């Protein structure tokens, strides 16, 4: 939902760098 | 949109097999997205030129993924090693030899 079913893509978007 | 090689952000090795590895021991099954983000990932050091992160990441790959067994994981490697070998040919026409 808020983040997707990718892992790499949930990285990317919990690293807010 | 042309990046340093990094995988989620992660240019330092050591900080992609702890995402690769973490991605292949906790997800059973990977995602087309993830899938195509390795590819992705392998190409771009293949455009950046360093072979050298590119040769260690595949092994690495190989290391987990065949650990794991599974088809879904074997066929995933394979998959992105075509990749690999292709775009090395049309840009060096050179390919590293996956054993």
């Amino acid at each position: 939902g808020s983040h997707k079913k990718s892992f790499f893509d949930k990285k990317r978007s919990e690293r807010k760098w | 949109g042309h990046m340093a090689p990094n995988l989620a952000g992660a240019v330092e090795f050591n900080d992609v097999k702890t995402l690769l590895r973490e991605w292949i021991t906790t997800i059973s099954d990977p995602m087309e997205e993830d899938i195509l983000q390795v590819v992705k990932y392998c190409t771009d050091l293949i455009e950046e030129k360093d072979l050298e992160k590119l040769d260690l990441v595949i092994k690495y790959m190989k290391r987990l993924m065949q650990q794991s067994v599974e088809s879904v994981w074997n066929m995933a490697f394979d998959f992105i090693l075509d990749n690999v070998q292709v775009v090395l040919q049309q840009t060096y026409g050179s390919t590293l030899k996956v054993t």
